[PDB]
């Protein structure tokens, strides 16, 4: 019950992390999480009903949606937890996290499919089925789109801002949240997915299991976020018309809302917060 | 006010653009694209890379499919 930071797995983690998940592509089920995640990607919007991104439930939600695949992982080898992706420190290629007995590299300049790692589709094991590019292997171009990782410096400065959110409540908004997804300020969230490139700059970026490492640190730093202002909490609290308030239940599970998802350790704990 | 609509070929290929609330299409097959409050755009093929125009997430899309049909 104990979410690391990728970098210290162990040589037995990463194996059975990347067994459980490759599992869960076999069975059917780890497609179904991609779908999913593409079906609010391209349901979210400023101007209407937003529930898994650009709006303040973007962090319950996602904390949500990686206890699903977790709990499916554990379902597989209940010793696998979700490890965390700090991309403030392990910014380049060479990370110990896209190395081939983890997560393979970056592609091949041509298609940008990945060669190595247990994802490389040379393995059979990692058919890109729930896609919009029709290809069907696993694509990267690592710092390709981006030239820089968000810095510890540019986390900090995020880290500060005291308000979780603001009206309008989107994409627009001022405040931890949006500045934490990226769509304003120095970007933290938005640049690491286009920084991956691949699956991972598309909607259907679960497609690349470093998604749930990189959701993983996000969710981390909302964590974090929460220590160092224990005076600020989730917003809007009622009443606000297309946005998921507090105390209202978040689709697609229905069952549960953003006040049951704010403290973490009723799930997990981190090695070190 | 949404965008004026438009029809190029760029790197081989054709994308047009038309108000419906706007639509793309990449050789004749529909690209879902978003608009941000701000008046960027995006496409689910380039996701959290915003963009100023419609034109620009249709040649994004161009970009990141490198050659490959659209589904
Ligand atoms: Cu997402
Ligand atoms: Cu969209
Ligand atoms: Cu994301």
């Amino acid at each position: 019950t104990v979410r690391k930071n990728q970098a210290t797995l162990t040589a037995d983690e990463k194996r059975r992390f990347v067994a459980a998940v490759l599992e869960l592509k076999r069975s059917g089920r780890y497609d179904e999480f991609v779908r999913t995640h593409n079906e609010f990607i391209m349901s979210d919007t400023d101007s209407g009903e937003r529930t898994g991104h650009r709006s303040p439930s973007f962090l319950p939600w996602h904390r949500r949606f990686l206890l699903d695949f977790e709990q499916a992982l554990q379902s597989v080898d209940s010793s696998v937890t979700l490890p965390y992706w700090d991309w403030s420190a392990d910014r380049t290629v060479r990370a110990s996290l896209w190395a081939p007995d983890f997560l393979g590299g970056t592609g091949r300049s041509t298609d940008g499919r990945v060669m190595d790692g247990p994802f490389a589709a040379s393995t059979g094991n990692w058919p890109i089925n729930v896609r919009v590019d029709s290809r069907t292997y696993l694509r990267r171009s690592l710092g390709g789109s981006v030239a820089e990782l968000p810095t510890r410096a540019e986390v900090e400065s995020v880290l500060a801002i005291s308000a979780y959110d603001l009206p309008p409540y989107n994409s627009a908004s001022e405040g931890f949240r949006n500045h934490l997804e990226g769509w304003r300020g120095v970007n933290l969230h938005n640049r690491v997915h286009v920084w991956v490139g691949g699956q991972m700059a598309t909607g259907v970026s679960p497609n690349d299991p470093v998604f749930w490492l990189h959701h993983a640190y996000v969710d981390k730093l909302w964590a974090e976020w929460q220590r160092r202002h224990p005076d600020s909490a989730y917003v809007p609290t009622g009443g606000t018309p297309d946005v998921v308030d507090l105390n209202e239940t978040m689709k697609p599970w229905n069952t549960v809302r953003p006040a049951d998802l704010l403290d973490h350790t009723a799930y997990y704990t981190f090695d070190a917060l | 006010a949404a965008p004026e609509s438009f029809d190029e070929v760029y790197k081989g290929r054709r994308i047009q653009g038309r108000p419906a609330g706007y639509e793309v299409f990449v050789d004749g097959v529909q690209l879902h694209v978003m608009r941000n409050a701000d008046g960027s755009w995006i496409s689910v093929v380039s996701h959290y890379d915003p963009v100023p125009t419609p034109r620009a997430a249709a040649r994004a899309a161009v970009d990141e499919l490198q050659g490959a049909p659209l589904l």
